[PDB]
C-alpha cells in the first residue's frame, strides 16, 4: 500500500554472483536492475507438448525459450543458445 | 440457476467538465502527497541508523517481512502514519513498529515487528497503542500472531503513558495469554535484544525462535545486574540463544541468522494444523465496470460539494451490480446487497443529511444482514442530522438511537470507510471507531470531529454575540472573527486525516484507487473467524 | 426495465432535494436538454446541490426563478409529454 | 468398494393374461378421468374472468409461477383438487389458491399464489386450510415462502369457518412470524389488491415487493373509510405502490409490472446467502428395471384382489434393488432398504392383514432407520388387523400400539403413499395424516374411512338383526338391504379419493406412472432441513 | 427492601347511579342464566341413563373426579358448554366428555373422563375436539394426563368428521405417544368398555389400571368377531381385567371396583418422582381492594357503552396495585405490571379503538415481558382499528402487524380473557385463539365475529345501494332492511358466547366474580413448564 516492493535476488553465472533487484510493477511487469543497467521485463509461461516455454520481452526485445528448473539450476534452451544459471543454496 | 441478466450501477462521468477536471487535480495532489510521505516513513530511523543496523548482520525490519511472507503475496500494512508529528521534537516513523496482515505458508497471519532503527526500538506511547490495535485485530479474526522482537524497552521520559493503565504495555502480555487460551497461535522470533518486559514476549509465546548471537532475553539487563549485585556480565552471557536454547530452555528453536530464523518461522506456521473454512456463499469474482481512478474526479477534495455515493459503489463491487433496498424511502441513505471478490456484502452509505426515515431504513437493513450472516460495509460521508422542531417532536433522537443500537449489537464482520466528513452522532450511527468495526479506513480528503468547524464557529458567534448583546456592551463584527478564526483553524488541524491517523483512530489512509483491493484483503482476513448469531437489545419502537 | 427507458418512467419530474434558495437556473422556458444536463443549482444549509436533467426531453416550463426558495420535493421543471 | 453384484426385485407381468388386460383398462380410465378434471381446474374462474384479469395488465396466476421458477424446472403442485365439489352450488377451482414447490435461483421454495380469477380471490374455508398446509410444509422442511398476493378478503357468508379458531385465517400470520424467527425467508409480492388481513401479509414479510398500479395495501378499504369517516378515496391513493414505497415505507421494492416484480423476486432469493447441505450419503441414480406404466395392469382398480407390493417397489427404486429385512417373519408386512434418485430410503408396505409379528417387525425396522437417520416411505394398502380371540389374548392391540408409538416419535422425514385401502387403526400404524408425514399422496384407486364400507354394513346387519330377533318382531332379508344399501353408498362416496382430496387430507392425487418422480421431488425438498435425533417413549414390551 | 408505599388503582362506583343499577341487573341475569344451564349440563344423559349407570355398580363420571382429586381441592373444568345446541336434534351435554385440571397427590394433572351416560359414551365430532384441546393444554404445561376411559366408540353417522383428518380421532394417540416421549406421564383407568380405537388408549399409556368386571379392552368387539369368524364370545371373555391383567398383560394394575381404581390412580401419581419448580419470583398474595361483584355494575351487558378497563384490573390484581407503562402514550391501550396470587403478570387491555401509537406501545411492552420472562394476560374489549386516509398513509397496518408478530413469537405463558367485543384483526393483535394462548376465557356478555354485526349490515347497505343506484333501478329504504335485518340476526346468533363456546373456540364461559380465581388457577398450572427464551422475527420498523 502506497509503495513498491523491490526483491533483492542473487543468481550465480559460472563463478560470478549476480545481484538483481526486481521491482514488481502494478501493471504486472517487472523492472529489474543489474549493476547500473535497468531492464523492463514482461513474460508468461505456456506449455507446448510436455515442455514449459517462457515467452518474455526484455526492454521490448521478445523471445521464446524452453525452461526447465531442476535442483538449483535454471536451464533456458533457445535457438540463439542454451544458458544455465545457478540458484545459491542456503548454508 | 444464475443466468439472469441484471442491471448495473454507475454512469460515465463528463471528463471534459470543469468540475471533473478540478476535482481530479485536487484529489491527485492529495494522493501524491500521501505517497511521498509514506516513502519517507519507509526509511525508518535514517541512513546512519540503517547502516549501523546492517553492520551488525541483521536484516532491516521491512526486509524481514518480505522474506517471511509467501513469495509475491500482498501485504496489508496498518497504521503507517502512527506517530506522524505526534511528538513535538521527536520523529518516530511509523511509531517504531510495523504491523500488517500477510500470508505465511498459505495462512493469513498478523505480523508485529519492532523497528530497531527508530529510537533503538524503544516503546513510545503510540507504539503500545499500535501493537494493542494489531492484537485486537488478530483476536477478533483468529489470526496467528508473529512477533519479530527487536526492542529497547519502554521510553522512560514518558513512562506514565506506557506502564500503568489497562491499555498500557501490560495489556500486551494479557492479550498473548488470552489468544493462546483460544488456540490462536502466538509465535515470537527474537531477532535482537529484549529487556525487562520485552523478555516476557518470547516467554509468553506458544513457540519461540531466537537468533544465535543477536538475540538476548533478560528480565534484568546488565546495567541493573551491576547496580543490584555489582557484577559485570555481557548481554550474550546473561541472555543469548545458547543460554536459553540449551540451559534456560526459554528457546524452542535456535537460528543461525535472520534468514534462518525466518525460514524456521514458516515451518512453525505450517505445523499449526489449521485450514480456513468459509461460512458464506461464494460466487466467481468480477471486476467493476468502471475505472477506479475516476473516483478522483467524482469525489474531489471539497466536502461542501455533494456526490452520489452510488458512483463510488459502482466502481468497487463485482461487475458494478447492486440490489438497492428501500430505494425511494429515506433516500439520504443508500443500502443494498453486492459482492466484493465473490464475498457477499451489505453496503450502507450516506447520501445526505440523516432523517428519521433514513435511520429507520438503516435499522431494518442491519437486521436483514445479521439474520443472513452477511458482512456489512459502511461508507461514512456525513453532514449531520436533520435539525428542526418538528423532527424532534417526531423522535428523530429516538430514530437515530435505533440505528446506534442495531449497529452496536451486530455480530457480522463490519468494515468502515470514511470517504468524507464524520461529525457528531452521525459517526456513531455509521459504525465509528467506538463501535468495533473489524477495520476502519479513511480517504485522504476526510474530516472527523465532534462537529464541523463552521458549526462550532457559528455556535460560538451566537453565544458571545448574545453574551455582549444581553450584557449590553456591543460586540462588533471584527470582534466576531477574533472569535471564529481560531476555532476554524483548530478544527481544521485536528480533523485532518493525518492528525486522526497519527494517533491510532483508523487503520490507515488509503488511496481511493486502492479501495477495492484493501476491502477485498480486509474482508478475506475477517472471514477466518466463524460468524456468530446476533443478539439484539430492546428496539425502542 | 433493463432497457433503461424505465429510468425515465421511475419519476415524471425532478424535484427539489431540500428546502433551499435557487442560486442558478440553466434552462430557458423552451430548451432541448439531454440526460445529465444541469438544470438548476440549489444551496440548502450552506450545501450546494446541482439538479440534473432526468430525460432527453425538451423543457415544457420552469416552476421557479433565481432567488426563489423552493420547498423539499416540489417540482422544479416541467417536461413536454412525448 | 461398491462393485458387488446383487439381486434385483420385480418380475415380468403376463401382458396376455386377462387379469392384466382388465386391470390396465380400469386403471387407465381412472388416470384419464384424473387428467381431464385437472385440465378444467387449470382454467380457474373461466374465460370471462380470465379475460377481465388480463385486461388489467396482470399475468394469469399460473403464468406468474412459470416465470418465477427457473427455466424448465419441474413444479410440484399440491392439493390441486382442494374445494372440488366441496360447496353445494359454488365452484372453487383449486380452492382459489395455487401452492407448490419449485426452484427459484437454484433454491427450493414454497410458492403460494392467490387465484384472482376464482371468486375475485376471496378466502373460502378450504382456501385457508390449503395455505396453512403449505406453510406447515415449508416450516418442516425449511423452505423459503413466496406469497404472490392477489386477494379479495374473507368470504363473509362463511366467516365463522375462516376467522375465529386456531387453524383459521389468523394462523397464517402466526406462521409467518414463526418462520421469520427461524431464518426461513418470507417474501411477499403484492401483485394486486390486499385488504383487511391481506394487508398484513406484506407487512409481516421479511422482504416485500409491490407492483406500480395494480397493488394496493390498506388495513381498512375505501368502503370502510367512507362509512367510518365519510371520505371518498381511491384504492391507489389509500394504498398503492407509490404511497407505501415512498411515504408509508411498507414496500421494500417497487415494480413496474408483473414481469418486473417476478424478476425482482428472483434477485431477492439469490441474496438469501443459503446453500443446501445433505445429511445423508448419496449414490449415483439409476432408473428402475421395469416400466412404470405396468403398474396399471398389476394394481388395477379392484381393492378386493390382492397384489404383491414388491412389484410396486421394483418399479420405483433405483435399479430395482431392494434389501428385505425379516423377509420370512410377519410376511404380511414388507420392510427393506433401497434408494430413490440416490437417496437412501426405508420402505414399509402392507402385503396383507396386520398381525402381531408384522407390528413387531415394523417396530424393529423403524428403530433401525431412526438410528441411521434414513428417510422412511410408507405404502398403505391395508385391509384391517387380525381378528380373533387368541390374537387379542396375545396382545395384538399391545403389538399394534408398539408401531403407532414408534412411527409417531420418528424424526426422520416420512412420506406416505396410499396405493389401496386405508381403514381403521391400520391407517395410524402406517403413518396417516394424523402422524405428520412430510407429504401424503394417494393413487386414484384408493379408499379411506374409519372402516370398510362392507364391514359397517355387516356390523349394522348384526345389530338390527339382533335388535328385532331379541325384541321379537321378525326383521326380514329385504329389511336388511333397506339397512345396508344406504351405508355402503355413504362409505363409497366419502372414501372416494376426490372426496378425501377435495378437503385437504392428502397433498394430491398422483398418476401411478408418476410415483417415482413425485417421490424424488418430495424427498429432495424434505432434505433441506437437518435430520434430528429421535427420542422414543416407553416401549410396552 | 419491599416496604415502599405505592398508589393503588380503582375507584368506588356510584351504587345509586341509574347506570350502575341497570348494568348490575342485566349482568346478573346473564350470570343466573349461565348458572342454571350448567346445572342442567351437570346431569349428563338424564335420570334413566344415570339410574342404569349406577345399577351396574359404576360411579357417575363427576363422582369419579371428586374421589380422584385431593380432598377439598378446587377443580378447573374446561369447555363445559361443548356441544350446546351444536347438533340439530341431539342433546350432548358437555360433548360427552369431562375435562379439567385438578390436584392428585399434590400434583396438578389433566383429567379426561368419558361420560358414559351421554349417548353411551360415543365420540361425536365435538367430543374429539374437546379431548384434543385438553391434550394440547396438558402438553404445553407439562401436566400428567389421566384418562378415565368409559366409551362406546365413534359415532358412525358422522364418521367423516371423526376418523380421517389430522385433527380427528387418530390425533389422540399421536398426542399420547408424543407426551410419553417427553416424560409427561400418561395414565389410563379403564372403568368401562373400550372398543376399536378405544382399546389403544390403555395400550398407549405408560401405566394402566382396569376394573375387575366393568372394564373391557379389545381391538375388535364381539359383534365384529362373530361377523368375521362366526364365533360367539362375551365381552368379558374377549377382554376383561382378568384376561389383560393375567394373560394378555395389557393391564398394569387390577382393581376391584371404581373406588379401588381411583385409589390406585392416586398411588401411581405419587410415584412419578416429580416436584414443581418455579422460574418466576414470588411475593405474598393479597386480595384486591374492591369487591369483585361490582364488576356487574361497572361492565353491564351493553357493548356500545364504554368503561375504563383499569376498573376491571383494580378488582383482580393483588392489593389493586398496578404500575402503568406509557400511560399517556397510545391511551386507548393499557399496559402495566401487577401480581395475581403472588405471580408477576404483564397486563394488556383495550380501552378504545386501536391506533398506531397503541400498537407501537403494545409491541414495546411485549418485548419487555419476554425479556424478563413475565407471564402475559390479555383483556380483549375491541371495537376495531382506526379508519382514515391519514392513518393508512402512516402505516397503521404496518404498526398493527408489529403487534401481531410480537404476540405470536412470545414464549412466556399467555392467557386471554374476552370481556367485550372481539372483531376483525383486533382479535389477532390481542392474542386470539389462533395465537395459542395457554387459556382463553370469555365473559357472558362477549361477542366475537369477523366484524361487528352493524358494520356488516352497513357495508352491505353501501354495496347494494350502489348496486341499484349505479344500475339505475331505485332501491328504497324498506329494501334496505330486507337487506340489513337478516345480516344483523346472523351475526348476533353466531357471535353469542354460547355459540362460540359450544364449539371449542374458548375454554369456558366464566362468571366475572370468578375472574380472579380462574386466572390464579390457570397461571398456577401454566407455571409447571419452564419458560423458554423468546426468539423474534424481523420487526418491520
Ligand atoms: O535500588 C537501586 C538499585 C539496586 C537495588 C535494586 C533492587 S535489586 C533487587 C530488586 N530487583 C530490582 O529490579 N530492583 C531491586
Ligand atoms: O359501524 C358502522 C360503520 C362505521 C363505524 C364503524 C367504526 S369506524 C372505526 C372502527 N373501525 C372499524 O373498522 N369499524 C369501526
Ligand atoms: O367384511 C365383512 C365383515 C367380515 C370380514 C371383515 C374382515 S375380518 C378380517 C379383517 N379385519 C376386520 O376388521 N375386517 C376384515
Amino acid at each position: 500500500l502506497n509503495i513498491s516492493y523491490t526483491r533483492n535476488m542473487t543468481l550465480k553465472d559460472g563463478k560470478n554472483n549476480v545481484a538483481i533487484a526486481v521491482t514488481y510493477n502494478h501493471d504486472g511487469s517487472y523492472s529489474m536492475q543489474i549493476e547500473d543497467k535497468t531492464f523492463q521485463v514482461l513474460g508468461n509461461l505456456y506449455s507446448e507438448g510436455d515442455c514449459t516455454y517462457l515467452k518474455c520481452s526484455v526492454n521490448g526485445v521478445a523471445s521464446k525459450a524452453k525452461l526447465i528448473i531442476l535442483e538449483n539450476t535454471i536451464y533456458l534452451f533457445s535457438k540463439e543458445g542454451s544458458i544455465e544459471i545457478d540458484i545459491p543454496v542456503p548454508k | 440457476y444464475h443466468g439472469d441478466s441484471v442491471a448495473s450501477l454507475g454512469t460515465q462521468p463528463d471528463l471534459g467538465s470543469a468540475l471533473y477536471q478540478e476535482n481530479y487535480k485536487q484529489m491527485k495532489a492529495l494522493v501524491n502527497q500521501l505517497h511521498e510521505r509514506v516513502e519517507h516513513i519507509k526509511l525508518g530511523g535514517g541512513e546512519k541508523a540503517r547502516a549501523l543496523h546492517i553492520s551488525r548482520g541483521k536484516l532491516l525490519p521491512r526486509e524481514r517481512i518480505d522474506n517471511l511472507i509467501d513469495p509475491g503475496s500482498p501485504f496489508l500494512e496498518l497504521s503507517q502514519f502512527a506517530g506522524y508529528q505526534l511528538y513535538d521534537n521527536e520523529e518516530v516513523p511509523g511509531g517504531g513498529i510495523i504491523t500488517g496482515i500477510g500470508r505465511v505458508s498459505g495462512v493469513e497471519c498478523m505480523i508485529i515487528a519492532n523497528d530497531a532503527t527508530v529510537k533503538g526500538g524503544a516503546y513510545y506511547p503510540v507504539t503500545v497503542k499500535k501493537q494493542l490495535r494489531a492484537q485486537e485485530i488478530a483476536m477478533q479474526n483468529r489470526l496467528p500472531c508473529i512477533y519479530l522482537v527487536d526492542s529497547g524497552g519502554a521510553y522512560l521520559p514518558r513512562q506514565a503513558d506506557v506502564f500503568p493503565d489497562r491499555d498500557h504495555f501490560g495489556r500486551t502480555f494479557y492479550n498473548q495469554a488470552i489468544m493462546s487460551s483460544k488456540n490462536i497461535a502466538q509465535i515470537a522470533v527474537v531477532m535482537g535484544s529484549c529487556t525487562a518486559g520485552g523478555a516476557y514476549v518470547p516467554a509468553m509465546a506458544d513457540e519461540n525462535i531466537i537468533v544465535r548471537k543477536q538475540g538476548t532475553i533478560f528480565l534484568a539487563g546488565p546495567p541493573l545486574v551491576k547496580a543490584a549485585t555489582g557484577e559485570e556480565v555481557s548481554a550474550e552471557d546473561l541472555g543469548g540463544a545458547d543460554l536459553h536454547c540449551r540451559k534456560s530452555g526459554v528457546s524452542d528453536h535456535w537460528a543461525l541468522d535472520d534468514h534462518h530464523a525466518l525460514h524456521l518461522t514458516r515451518k512453525v506456521v505450517r505445523n499449526l494444523n489449521y485450514q480456513k473454512k468459509l461460512d458464506v456463499t461464494i460466487e466467481p469474482s468480477e471486476e467493476p465496470l468502471f475505472p477506479a481512478d475516476e473516483l478522483y474526479g467524482i469525489v474531489g477534495a471539497n466536502l461542501k460539494r455533494s456526490f452520489d455515493v452510488r458512483e463510488v459503489i459502482a466502481r468497487i463491487v463485482d461487475g458494478s451490480r447492486f440490489t438497492e433496498f428501500k430505494a425511494f424511502y429515506g433516500d439520504t441513505l443508500v443500502t443494498g446487497f453486492a459482492r466484493i471478490f465473490g464475498y457477499p456484502v451489505g453496503i450502507v452509505g450516506n447520501n445526505g443529511v440523516l432523517f428519521s426515515e433514513s435511520a429507520k431504513k438503516g435499522t431494518h437493513f442491519v437486521q436483514l444482514c445479521c439474520q443472513r450472516n452477511i458482512p456489512l460495509l459502511f461508507l461514512q460521508n456525513i453532514t449531520g442530522f436533520m435539525v428542526g422542531r418538528e423532527y424532534e417532536a417526531e423522535g428523530i433522537a429516538k430514530d437515530g438511537a435505533k440505528m446506534v443500537a442495531a449497529v452496536a449489537c451486530a455480530q457480522v464482520p463490519k468494515i468502515t470507510l470514511i470517504i468524507g466528513g464524520s461529525y457528531g452522532a452521525g459517526n456513531y450511527g455509521m459504525c465509528g471507531r467506538a463501535y468495533s468495526p473489524r477495520f476502519l479506513y479513511i480517504w485522504p480528503n476526510a474530516r472527523i470531529s465532534v462537529m464541523g468547524g463552521e458549526q462550532a464557529a457559528n455556535v460560538l458567534a451566537t453565544i458571545t454575540k448574545d453574551q455582549r448583546a444581553r450584557e449590553g456592551k456591543q460586540f462588533s463584527s471584527a470582534d466576531e472573527a477574533a472569535l471564529k478564526e481560531p476555532i476554524i483553524k483548530k478544527f481544521e488541524e485536528e480533523g485532518n486525516p493525518y492528525y486522526s491517523s497519527a494517533r491510532v483512530w483508523d487503520d490507515g489512509i488509503i488511496d481511493p484507487a486502492d479501495t477495492r483491493l484493501v476491502l477485498g484483503l480486509s474482508f478475506s482476513a475477517a472471514l477466518n473467524a466463524p460468524i456468530e448469531k446476533t443478539d439484539f437489545g430492546i428496539f425502542r419502537m | 426495465y433493463l432497457s433503461s427507458v424505465s429510468s425515465q418512467e421511475t419519476q415524471g419530474g425532478p424535484l427539489a432535494p431540500m428546502t433551499g434558495t435557487i442560486e442558478k437556473v440553466f434552462v430557458k422556458a423552451g430548451d432541448k436538454v439531454k440526460a445529465g444536463d444541469s438544470l438548476m443549482v440549489m444551496i440548502a444549509m450552506k450545501m450546494e446541490h446541482t439538479i440534473k436533467s432526468p430525460k432527453d426531453g425538451t423543457v415544457k416550463k420552469v416552476f421557479y426563478r433565481e432567488g426563489a426558495q423552493a420547498n423539499r420535493h416540489t417540482p422544479l421543471v416541467e417536461f413536454e409529454e412525448e
